[PDB]
This record gives structure tokens, C-alpha cells and sequence, in this order.
């Protein structure tokens, strides 16, 4: 009789099924349909295990764990019938069960995660990962540490480790293009010390070298030669 | 990675450019693209009408004026329309931004908004600032505050 | 009735809730509200499992494990009702539960750790790691070997 | 999710193979531009050791002129 409005995996996440369960248990305890408080407890602990191992259950549970029920004379909230620790375990299970009850969700999320760790730009993997963390909050609405929230953590702390290498490969690319500008600057300084009346050679094999420039090739003068003429033409 | 304390020619110019939007935003929109307006697209220079701070900041101030004026209360929508134009690519996003469907805007518009909402003011600010937290009560970390010291 | 001042995860770490629990159990045993010493024990062992699996519980437990209670005629300290070994397990659980009850703490600490192993200068990673070891002592105030104190050890 | 990790490397090895065959086309384009600036009446050398170099071309070898030389003659023959 509970599988009438607590099985359709779209009828759980509705916000009335919580009220339906509260009214079921209450009117069963009052109107004799549920006689014994040692039996309403079994109905609770079996309906919660039906609704936890089923897609759509985490939010039904998080909604019902705030409704009031009166058992054994003492009135309480369903998060407190079951202990705090046991409710934590329950919500963890209710969130992570919809990822091993259907393998389509597991496939889909794992492939988006992995195709998000393989984007070339590490900064454009992070918005993909916030996308994944945004489509996890639609299936797991409680803050426990489900194993999928471990996929996302390893993905983020893997993209950081990827950026530690991508930045090293960008600094090695601004090292070989600041050398090739240092060389043109020193060649210009040599030409200018030779023009203004000072006796220093201007062959490319006689420039100074200081580990910001490296050894001078011939093509680092051709480049300079076509670039003074280009600049003098533009004046 | 950025602050409002160090002042240079940028803060010297946007004091009047904002008078001809917001000085805090216009100082920030330029910083993210050209560290201290970087209209890199050739069509953006032919449409916006170069490398001169007398008109570059004046070009951004004019666009960001209309972009922050096309709704008058959505400054994050303005920053989004800036680097994502309203032709054939931004239209599917801008209609998906107001409905709160940030999972379907872009991989670049979100990263852009998430870097500038700390100085910008929108009604959807606190709704994107928590768009992708690890738990629905959490806050999703933008690209350059989780990748802070890595360099 | 204990969830009135022992659930608000900021009302645990206060230094009076320890006194509230001590007075609750004492005045329950004396004034008949808690009749049986075989029942005050269940109240202890259920309030400690409520307060251990909850953010803010490690320091409440470390504060209450020094208050005096008298059960079965023999008077003792709550660290000694529950055995030494069982109290160690209890405090370990109370410290590491606030990192798998909320995933924001787990995310945040793991990302600071990993972005501290990726700093270029190894000498400037160590002060980041002392920073992390300084923001762990605000959530785990007992010296047991929680798994987060294993993150920091592997990081160093 | 292992084949994805394999394609992240296979694509890197295909982009490094379209980097060494777009260089060898950049060099023929710049050599043609040099010959054309020399023909139309401008004084710029056409030796392979005096072309410009901009990290899209690399250093010019001798065989990057032979290749060009047999390719203008091949194109002029086909007109």
C-alpha cells in the first residue's frame, strides 16, 4: 500500500509524499490500522529501506526526517527515532544507491568527469567540474560524503595537479620567446653603440651572452635586420 | 590575485570613463583580459571602432553602458554580453541565464562571471555564487580561487 | 530533551553544555527523572553517539569526559564509564565525523592540501601546511590519529 | 574512461604531426614571398640562410629550397 505512491521514482521527490507517509503512520496508529508501536517501527524501518534503495529517495528521506511522529508515548522527529549516526548512514545510502541501482547514471557521470580531466586548458576543466557539481545537487540533496562527492574531489585535486604542469609548460614557452626578444634588444644596443661612435663589433658572433639570451644564431640578425627597416619605413 | 589598492594609469582613466557605468567594474573587466580593454577580435575592433588607452577604455565604457542599460539592473548580464556577444552564440545563453539555468550558459561565460561578481552587483549574484557547490548548500569554487597559487 | 542544547552545532562547543549534561544526568538520577542506573547508562551511551556524529562534538566530549558521575554506587569520570580504549575510539569518531557529515569541510581541506603540494617553492608550501595544521586544531581538539591528521602527515 | 585517456595522447601526437608539416609549408610560403619581392623589384636576399624566422617556420635548411625549386618549375610547367 506504500508502493502506491512511494515507488514511482518521480513520485518520491514530490513534496507531498512526505505528508502522505506522515499521515499514513499517524492515522494508522490512531485508527487501529497500525495497532502496535512495536509494529509502526517496523513499518518505518522497512519503508525507509524501500525508499532509500531507490532512485528519488534521498530527498523524500530528507523531507520526512522533519515530520512529527509519536511512538511509545514519546513524540519525536523521524531523524530521532533512528539515531543521528544511523540517520547519517541512511541518507548516505539513499544518495549513493541511485548510482548503483542504475548504471546509466554511473556511466554518464564517470564519463563526464573523465572527459573533464582531459580538456587541454585546466581553467576550462574547472567550469566543467562545477557543472558536474551542479548536476550532483539534483540527485543528492544532503551534505554527507557520498562516494560521488569523492569523484568530484579527486577530479578537482587532479585538475590542480594538471595545472601545475600546464603552467610549467607555459613558462617554458615564455622562456624561449623572451630569449628571442632579449637577443633583438641586445643587437639593437650593439648597433646603437656602434652608430653613436663607439668601437664594438656588430657581428652576431660577438654579442654578449648572459643566459637570458643564449648563443646567437644567424637568423637572430636577419630577424633584426628586417625589423629596423620595417620600423624605419613606418615613421 | 587582484586588489583595488594598487593604482596606476588604469584607475587614473576609468575615473572619467565610468562617468561617460561603474569604475569598479570597468577596472575589473579590463584587468581580466589585459593585465593592467583588449578587444582582440578583429570584428570587435571593426564594430566597436585600437591599442590606445584614450578610446579603448572609452569603447568598453560605451558598450558596458548599454549592456548594463539594456536591463538597468542586471550587471552580471552586462559582463556576460561583453565577452559573449548577442549574435548566434550569446542569445541561447542570455535567455538561459535569466531562468537560472547556469548549467546551460557556457564554459567561458560562467568562468567570466564567477571572476567579476565579487565587485559586481546583480540579483542573480547569490544564485550563481552558489551554482555548483559540492553540496546544494555549498559554494562552487571558481577557476582562479581554486587554482590560486599554482604557478 | 537533550536535542534542545546539544544539537545546534554551535551550542555544543560552548563550555556550559558540558555542565548541562552533567547536571541533567545527576538530577535525573537523584530526583527520579532517570530511575535506573541501567537506564542512565543508555542515556549516556546514546547522548554521546548523538554528540559524536555531529559537527561540534569532539570538544563537548573532551569537556564532559572530566565531569563526575555516580552509577552503580561507584563514582567515576565519563572517560572511565566507557573504557579507555572505547573512549579513544569515541573521540576519534567525534573528530572525524565532522568531515564526512558535511562535504564542504572535506572539499575545502582537501583542496587547500593539494594546492599546498603544488606551490613552486617547497619552503612556501610548509607554511601553508602549518596553516592547515592550525585550522585542524579548531575542529579536532584531541590528540588521536584521525584520518585528517593523516592527510597532513602525507602532505608534509 | 581509459580510451578517453588514450585519445588525450593520440590527439597530442597528431597535433605534433601537423606542427612539423605546417612548418614545412610556412617555409615554402615565405620562400615564395621572398622570390616575389625580389622579382617585382625589391632588394631582399633570396638565399635560404636569409629568410625570416618566427617560430612558425624554424631554421631554414637547404632542402627547403630544393623542394621549393622543384615546385615552382612544376607549377609553371602546368599552366
Amino acid at each position: 500500500e506504500l508502493n502506491g505512491v512511494l515507488q514511482d521514482p518521480d513520485m518520491l521527490r514530490r513534496p507531498d509524499s512526505a505528508d502522505f507517509f506522515e499521515k499514513y503512520i499517524d492515522n494508522g496508529l490512531v485508527t487501529g490500522a497500525i495497532p502496535s508501536d512495536a509494529q509502526a517501527t517496523q513499518l518505518i524501518s522497512q519503508a525507509f529501506s524501500d525508499a532509500s534503495s531507490r532512485a528519488g529517495g534521498a530527498d523524500f528521506l530528507m523531507r520526512v526526517g522533519d515530520k512529527k511522529v509519536t511512538l511509545n508515548g514519546a513524540t519525536t522527529t523521524y531523524r530521532e527515532l533512528i539515531g543521528e549516526e544511523q540517520w547519517n548512514a541512511l541518507m548516505v545510502t539513499a544518495q549513493r544507491s541511485q548510482f548503483e541501482t542504475d548504471a546509466k547514471l554511473n556511466e554518464q557521470y564517470r564519463l563526464k568527469i573523465n572527459s573533464a580531466l582531459n580538456q587541454e586548458d585546466p581553467r576550462t576543466a574547472w567550469e566543467m567540474l562545477q557543472g558536474i557539481k551542479a548536476e550532483l545537487d539534483k540527485v543528492q540533496p544532503d551534505e554527507q560524503m557520498t562516494p560521488q562527492r569523492e569523484w568530484l574531489i579527486s577530479a578537482q585535486e587532479q585538475v590542480q595537479n594538471q595545472m601545475n604542469a600546464w603552467t610549467k609548460a607555459q613558462a617554458k614557452a615564455l622562456d624561449d620567446s623572451m630569449k628571442s626578444m632579449n637577443k633583438l634588444d641586445v643587437i639593437d644596443k650593439q648597433f646603437q653603440k656602434r652608430i653613436n661612435g663607439e668601437w664594438v663589433s656588430t657581428d652576431f658572433k660577438d654579442m654578449p651572452v648572459n643566459e637570458n639570451t643564449g648563443e646567437f644564431k644567424h637568423s637572430d640578425m636577419v630577424n633584426y635586420a628586417n625589423k629596423k627597416l620595417a620600423e624605419i619605413d613606418s615613421m | 590575485y587582484d586588489k583595488n589598492v594598487p593604482s596606476d594609469y588604469d584607475g587614473l582613466f576609468q575615473k572619467a570613463a565610468d562617468a561617460n557605468v561603474s569604475y569598479d567594474l570597468l577596472r575589473k573587466v579590463a584587468w581580466t583580459e589585459s593585465r593592467f580593454m583588449q578587444f582582440t577580435k578583429a570584428t570587435a575592433k571593426a564594430l566597436g571602432l585600437r591599442l590606445n588607452p584614450e578610446l579603448a577604455i572609452n569603447a568598453a565604457a560605451k558598450q558596458l553602458a548599454g549592456l548594463v542599460g539594456k536591463f538597468d539592473g542586471d550587471e552580471l548580464k552586462a559582463a556576460l554580453a561583453y565577452n559573449q556577444g548577442e549574435g548566434r552564440l550569446g542569445n541561447p545563453q542570455l535567455e538561459a541565464y535569466s531562468k537560472g539555468d547556469f548549467a546551460s550558459i557556457s564554459e567561458e561565460g560562467r568562468n567570466y562571471m564567477r571572476n567579476l561578481l565579487d565587485v559586481a552587483k546583480s540579483p542573480m549574484a547569490g544564485q550563481l555564487e552558489t551554482f555548483g557547490g559540492i553540496t546544494p548548500k555549498g559554494k562552487g569554487i571558481p577557476a582562479e580561487v581554486g587554482l590560486a597559487g599554482i604557478g
